[PDB]
Parts: structure tokens; C-alpha cells; sequence
């Protein structure tokens, strides 16, 4: 579909959390695997389109793909990720700052996007993360969270002050329903 | 009805005055009456089935063990409490597992849950020894009931778990065969009514079957991991003591951190220059020392401890022989223990072995069964076939052998290997033993050829090495 | 009123006087609740005899503290933690805090122990309710005749 371009930052629960067998062979690598069938779709239904990729880990934020227009990379990237897997505990507020800088560059017309998966409960970061969550509605980047088996009060409320997209998944069957209607692109 | 009927005892025999007609037996044999074997009584379900019953007239009242206290079995062993609990006489009477996983905590508890009068069977005193060390927590106030009773003495109610006593009959001292009409039975001489036998595949033996026959004895319970000797008693025992409530305690069940996964292995080896002239023409019990011997298979055993060695496994060496025993470890120059090695230098070996990184392969006799603490291990080799039970050589396993660090939850990280020499009747065990491993559990293969025997040194060299061993073995 | 009452006769007990009757509100499903117990799953599990439960260490050590343990660890949400008392609670989490060095529990949880102050009761429940296992309401433990009670 054409008529509008979109930035999305994809951001992935590195966490220890995240190695657990809940999700077919763990849920790390049921994730990537879908979210290689997604990028492939997203960049199919929208061909003027970005997207970025980083993780939170061992209490950090990591980029694995830089914000671009080709759907190799982030395949590649996810690929590369699997081998590496999933330790320790989240960082979002740094993930948001990065994802931030990167997103407020971007020009009028061309939406501003954060997909987070989550797996954990609260995230290590000492930041205020409320500060940061009133700058990305006035920046005007929507953050959506799709969470395993989990509704921790902050990141609701964060994904919902942001845009209104905090859904869960109990499935590998409603992990694809979600990332598909993700795929979905916005009003022009 | 049968609230008047009489019922006695003559020499070894049963006999029943104005019967209820009860199923199951034969009627007027030689009298208007019905006559049964005393060990017959065991047969509870055929009554029970018919809805028939009885009254034990004979009764004594006098005081019993009450030993309320209790413990934690393994999670087999505390479901096949629970099954004797749900099964009863009529469907009760043996249970097999391992001697080293817990055997003497479920003679104690059967005793403590059954509560009865009860006269404990054990082969030896230091098993007896073990038992006491185990039922300290049921022994009545601490260590002033507890009596041992055998050829020395007798004294007390209790001792290691209620009175116990040895098979033994040397004379009128050796203890439960001299002993077998004074005391046990709560129906008819009437002063006790429990049987514990630990070790039971020792009792179905020709004299001794004659302990447990001469009496109705009405509770029975016995405890093994060897069972039977390799001739197959066992449909005997289902009679003499009871039919068996369990057996598997399986190694798939306890894998993860918990005991081992054994790779069982046979080796078949080839027969070299001279040795099968001479097991060929020899009948005679030197026989088994050609095909025990044969230097392609001391080569292989050779090669198999070298390997594990060189990965610094423990390793210990059966062999069924003191000859072969002494032939295979002054060669290989790894200590070995058998009857006359002394305490004192048993313990300096099997410490030695235990906690020194530089003693780490050992040779035992036969001494082990039957009561050796034999020490822990990751690796088993078995120089011949022997005659003394493929269920022994699975006891013997399952007592040595123990994960190796680090991989304690893979397939496999303890050995097991049996020595086979191809072309003589040290084959013909292997069917059988083959089979009973695979039932008991258990994944093992067959190595016929190595290879690699042809890359390093290993003895007999030449043939003429060969002949100075053949001319020694022949004398 | 009490919200339930279903069974009656307590009410009637109480007053000596035998009120009107009446069930009124339209009720949901059993299935949105789910109301489980505990005591034990193999035969060797008997440190729970509770003759004495106020001074069996065997049995508070086992699964007591244990259990609770396996099920806040595998069940990772917003669990409160009810005790009969604040001696039991002292002795079954060992927490920042231990009454001895001889105690069961290691986890992040958050205590309710008494001078309660009701500003401080807030902080307690800001921090269940915003993120974590802990908090008031959260992986804490609570004597249950305690404040707690009055909720949020």
C-alpha cells in the first residue's frame, strides 16, 4: 500500500527471562523467528518504509540494525541474535533515549514507531522514566508493548500515554496475529 | 459357618476337622476332611475370593512394637510402601532394588508400618551393623533395648530392627534353621508372626528352603537386588515367601543431577595363535582360564584402561577368579583386593582410590557381593562371563557406578563393559544377559572390532610372549 | 451484609432473631476464580504434623517457606504473602532483615510489619502497583488481621 512512509524502532526482551521453554524451543527463539516472517511482511505492505533494531540485556541497551530502508539487514540481524540469546534484565529507558534520537530527526509527515516485546516485570534503568514518557507524547513517538503473560503497571501505561497498544500474547498463534496487525500501516 | 472349626498341625502338614468345604484343594484324600502343606496358608486370595474366611483360636495376647515415629524413602520406594498398604497378604510377599540405594530403611519402616512380633533374617553382621546405624530413630529409648541375637548371646525386646538372626546351620548355635520351630508363627506355635528377610534369594535354597516350609508363617516380606543364581529358582520363592509387589527403580527415572546414565557394552574378541588348541582339547575347569586369559582380550581390557585414564575416570576391574585376579593386576600393576588382603590394607587402597587423583584403577574378587561398602566409580570392566548371575552383575553396576562431574544429566557419563571371548562357551551368556539389561532399562550394544588397538603399545606383542603365558596357563 | 453469606445460619446464630432472607445480585461465572490449598506432593513429605506449628523449624523450613518460594519464583506476578502472625512471617523470610541466620527464604520481597504509619503504607503500595513482584499487595508479606486488609 502506498500514500505515507513510516521509522519503526523494534525493540526485543534480551532478558533472562526471555530463554524460558514456555514459547516453543524458548521464547527467544519463537520471537525471532516471527519477527523475521513480520519484517518481510511490514516492508511488503509498506515499501517506502524504516526500520531499526535494538535490544535490552545484561542490564544494557544493544543496536543490532541501524534505522534503514532494506529488509535484509534486520532478517540478517535477527538471525545473527539467535546464536548470542537472552541473559540478565531489561533497559528500556536507555532503549527509549536511543530510539528517541534517532526517531526525533525525522521530517513531518512520516510516523514515529517503537514495537517493544516484553517479557520481564520492571526494567533496571534509575532514570525518571515518567519524564521520558511525557517527551515521546510531545515528540510524537508511539510506543506499543505486546508482553508475555504479563500487565506490570508502568509499561501499560507507558505503551497506552504514548498511543493505546499494550496487548498479550499466549501463543505462537496470537504472536502472529499481533505482529501481523502491526504490519497494518497508519492513516493519510 | 465356621464358628466351631478346629485346625491342627502334624510333622509339616495341615489338617482341617468338620470342614466349611473351602475352594481350591482336593477332598476325602484319605479322611472325610481337608489336609493342606503348612506353607500352603499363603494362598489367602482363594478364600478370599470365595468370599471364605477363618479364626486364629490359637491366639497368645501378650505385648507388641509400636515405633510411631517415621522417615523419607526414595519416591519409588515410599509408592511401594503405599502399594503393600493397598495390596495386602493375599497379594504381598518380595520387593527388588539395588544394595546401595536403601534397602535396609525399607526393612526397618515394612517392620515399623506391618507391626508385629517380628524376627529379622540377615546374612551377615555387619549388615546387621548397618541395620542398627539406620533404625536409631525407632529404637526405644536410644541404646538400652537395642540386642544383637546369634552363636554368642541373645538378650532384649529389639535390637537391629526387632531380633535378628542369621540362615546359619553349622550346629545348634547357627541361629534361624536351628531355631525354626521354638518361637515365630502368631497361628500355631505361636509366639511371634512377622518374617523380614533382607538378602532374600539366599533362602530357596535346597536345605534351606526348609526354614520358611515347616511353618503357616503368616506375614512375610523379603528384600533383593541379586534375586537368583543363574540357574532361575524363582518361581519358588512366589510360594515360600510371596509374590512380588515390586521391581524397577530405573535409571531413566533418576537421571538429571541424580545417579548416572550407563553405557552398557559387551566386547567380543578374537581367539589368537595356540589358546583354542588348548581350550578345544581341555574340558577340565582350566578352561575357563583360556578364554579369560586370551591376550587379544587382555589387550582390549589393556586398551579400555588406558583410555579411561587418560580422562582420569575411576575405574574398577572385576575378576571372578584369584588367578586371573593376580595374572591381570600384577600385569597392569594396579592394586587389587580379594579375601586374604588384609582391613588395614583394604581401607589404605579403596581411601587410596576414593580421594588420591593418582590411584584411579582397581581389581576386586568376589568378596565385593554380598556386603562390600565397594567404593564409587565411573567406569566397570568385567574380564569374563562368570557363573554367579547376570542380576548380580546389574546389583554390582548399580552399587559402583556414578556420574562424572560437569555432565551429570547426558545420555551417558559412566561405562560398563563385559569381556567376551568369541568361539568358546564364555559366548553362550550373552542372549541372556542381553536381554535381561534392555528389560531391566538399560541401553547396551555389542563392540565387536577396535581398531585402534592397532595404533599403540599393549602386551603379547609376538607370539612367542603368547606361548610363555600358554605354557604357564596349561601347568 | 458481608458481600458472601451464602451458608446463613452464622447471621441468625449471632442475633438470636431470625431476619428476612434474600440473594440479591446476578452472579458470574466460578471459572474468573480459582481457589487452591497446599499440604504436599510425594509420601516422604511430613514436615507439615503442625502439633506444634508455632515451634516446628522442620516444618516451616520445608514446604512453608519452600513452596512459597517454588510458587512466587515460577508464578513471577503481584503476589501477597497473608500470615497468621508476624512471628511466623519473621521466621519464614529470612528478608534483608532475618531474626536469625537460620532462616528460609531468599527472594526480593517487601514487609508490613507493625508502626505502619499511613504515609508509609502508600509508599508500599506505589511500588506493587507500578512494576516488580514487591510492594504492599505485591511480594510482600502481611500478617492478614493487618492493615492490608483495608486494600487500595
Amino acid at each position: 500500500r502506498l500514500g505515507m512512509m513510516r521509522h519503526l524502532y523494534v525493540v526485543v526482551d534480551g532478558s533472562r527471562t526471555m530463554e524460558d521453554q514456555d514459547l516453543k524451543p524458548n521464547r527467544l527463539t519463537c520471537t525471532l523467528k516471527l519477527l523475521e516472517y513480520f519484517v518481510e511482511e511490514y516492508f511488503d505492505q509498506n515499501p517506502i518504509s524504516q526500520i531499526g533494531i535494538i535490544v535490552t540485556k545484561s542490564k544494557r541497551a544493544e543496536k543490532l540494525t541501524e534505522l534503514s530502508g532494506n529488509p535484509r539487514k534486520h532478517i540478517t540481524s535477527l538471525k545473527k541474535a539467535v546464536d548470542m540469546t537472552c541473559h540478565g534484565e531489561p533497559s528500556l529507558y536507555n532503549s527509549l533515549s536511543i530510539a528517541m534520537q534517532t526517531l526525533k530527526h525525522m521530517p513531518g509527515h512520516t510516523s514515529r514507531e517503537v514495537l517493544i516485546i516484553f517479557s520481564s516485570l520492571t526494567t533496571c534503568d534509575p532514570s525518571n522514566i515518567y519524564d521520558l514518557i511525557k517527551t515521546l507524547k510531545a515528540a510524537k513517538i508511539r510506543v506499543s508493548v505486546i508482553g508475555l503473560s504479563a500487565e506490570v503497571r508502568v509499561c501499560t501505561v507507558l505503551a497506552r500515554e504514548t498511543g493505546g497498544t499494550y496487548h498479550v500474547i499466549l501463543d505462537e498463534s496470537h504472536y502472529k496475529e499481533l505482529l501481523t496487525h502491526h504490519v497494518s500501516p497508519p492513516p493519510a | 459357618i465356621p464358628m466351631d472349626l478346629f485346625d491342627f498341625y502334624e510333622q509339616m502338614d495341615k489338617d482341617e476337622e468338620e470342614e466349611e468345604e473351602t475352594q481350591t484343594v482336593s477332598f476325602e484324600v484319605k479322611q472325610e476332611m481337608i489336609e493342606e502343606l503348612q506353607k500352603r496358608c499363603i494362598h489367602l486370595e482363594y478364600p478370599l475370593l470365595a468370599e471364605y474366611d477363618f479364626r486364629n483360636d490359637s491366639v497368645n495376647p501378650d505385648i507388641n512394637i509400636d515405633l510411631k515415629p517415621t522417615a523419607v524413602l526414595r519416591p519409588y520406594q515410599e509408592k511401594s510402601l503405599r502399594k503393600m498398604f493397598g495390596n495386602g497378604r493375599a497379594r504381598s510377599g518380595v520387593i527388588v532394588l539395588p544394595c546401595g540405594a536403601g534397602k535396609s530403611l525399607v526393612g526397618v519402616t515394612a517392620a515399623c508400618t506391618v507391626r508385629k512380633r517380628c524376627l529379622v533374617l540377615g546374612n551377615s553382621a555387619v549388615s546387621v551393623e548397618q541395620w542398627k546405624a539406620q533404625f536409631k530413630m525407632w529404637s526405644t529409648i536410644d541404646d538400652s533395648q537395642i540386642c544383637r541375637f546369634t552363636s554368642d548371646a541373645k538378650d532384649k525386646p529389639i535390637g537391629c530392627s526387632v531380633a535378628i538372626s542369621t540362615y546359619s546351620m553349622l550346629g545348634h548355635t547357627t541361629k534361624r534353621s536351628w531355631e525354626a520351630e521354638r518361637v515365630m508363627e502368631w497361628l500355631k506355635t505361636q509366639e511371634w508372626g512377622l518374617m523380614i528377610l533382607d538378602e532374600v534369594h539366599t533362602i530357596p535354597a535346597k536345605m534351606f528352603r526348609r526354614v520358611l516350609t515347616i511353618v503357616q508363617a503368616h506375614c512375610k516380606l523379603g528384600l533383593t537386588a541379586t534375586l537368583v543364581r543363574e540357574d532361575d529358582k524363582i518361581v519358588d520363592l512366589n510360594f515360600l515367601i510371596g509374590p512380588k509387589l515390586y521391581e524397577a527403580n530405573w535409571m531413566e527415572l533418576q537421571n538429571n543431577g541424580y545417579i548416572a546414565k550407563v553405557q552398557c557394552a559387551e566386547v567380543w574378541c578374537p581367539m589368537s595363535p595356540e589358546f583354542y588348541r588348548e581350550y578345544v582339547a581341555i574340558k577340565t575347569k582350566k578352561r575357563i582360564l583360556l578364554y579369560t586369559m586370551n591376550p587379544n582380550k587382555f589387550r582390549a581390557c589393556q586398551f579400555l584402561i588406558k583410555f579411561h585414564e587418560r580422562r582420569n575416570d575411576k575405574i574398577i576391574v572385576f575378576a571372578d577368579n584369584v588367578f586371573a585376579l593376580k595374572e591381570y593386576a600384577i600385569r597392569l600393576n594396579k592394586p587389587y583386593i580379594y579375601g586374604p588382603t588384609s582391613q588395614g590394607e583394604r581401607m589404605q587402597i579403596l581411601q587410596n582410590f576414593k580421594h588420591n587423583p593418582k590411584i584411579n584403577t582397581i581389581f576386586i574378587s568376589k568378596v565385593g557381593d554380598t556386603s562390600f561398602d565397594l567404593p564409587e566409580a565411573n567406569v566397570l570392566i568385567q574380564i569374563s562371563s562368570h557363573g554367579g548371575s547376570r542380576r548380580q552383575e546389574a546389583q554390582r553396576l548399580g552399587r559402583v557406578l556414578r556420574a562424572k562431574k560437569g555432565m551429570v544429566a547426558e545420555e551417558y557419563n559412566a561405562f560398563f563393559y563385559s569381556l567376551v571371548s568369541q568361539d568358546t562357551q564364555e559366548m553362550a551368556y550373552s542372549t541372556k544377559r542381553q536381554r535381561f539389561l534392555v528389560d531391566q532399562g538399560y541401553s547396551f550394544k555389542v563392540i565387536t572390532k577396535l581398531a585402534g588397538m592397532e595404533e599403540e603399545d599393549l602386551a603379547f606383542s609376538t607370539k612367542e610372549e603368547q606361548q610363555q603365558l600358554l605354557q604357564k596357563v596349561l601347568a | 451484609t458481608s458481600g458472601t453469606l451464602s451458608p446463613l445460619d452464622i447471621y441468625p446464630k449471632i442475633l438470636d432473631f431470625h431476619p428476612v432472607t434474600m440473594a440479591t445480585f446476578t452472579m458470574t461465572l466460578a471459572r474468573v476464580c480459582l481457589c487452591p490449598m497446599i499440604i504436599g506432593r510425594g509420601n516422604d513429605q511430613v514436615a507439615i504434623s503442625s502439633k506444634f506449628e508455632t515451634r516446628e523449624d522442620i516444618a516451616v523450613i520445608r514446604n512453608y517457606g519452600n513452596l512459597l518460594l517454588e510458587m512466587s519464583a515460577v508464578v513471577p506476578d503481584g503476589i501477597v504473602a497473608f500470615f497468621t502472625s508476624y512471628q511466623y512471617m519473621e521466621s519464614t523470610v529470612a528478608s534483608w532483615y532475618e531474626q536469625g541466620i537460620l532462616e528460609n527464604i531468599q527472594r526480593n520481597k517487601l514487609l508490613f510489619i507493625e508502626t505502619q504509619d499511613g504515609a508509609e503504607t502508600s509508599v508500599a503500595l506505589e511500588k506493587y502497583q507500578e512494576a516488580c513482584e514487591n510492594g504492599r499487595g505485591a511480594i510482600l508479606l502481611s500478617v492478614a488481621r493487618g492493615k492490608v486488609s483495608e486494600g487500595i
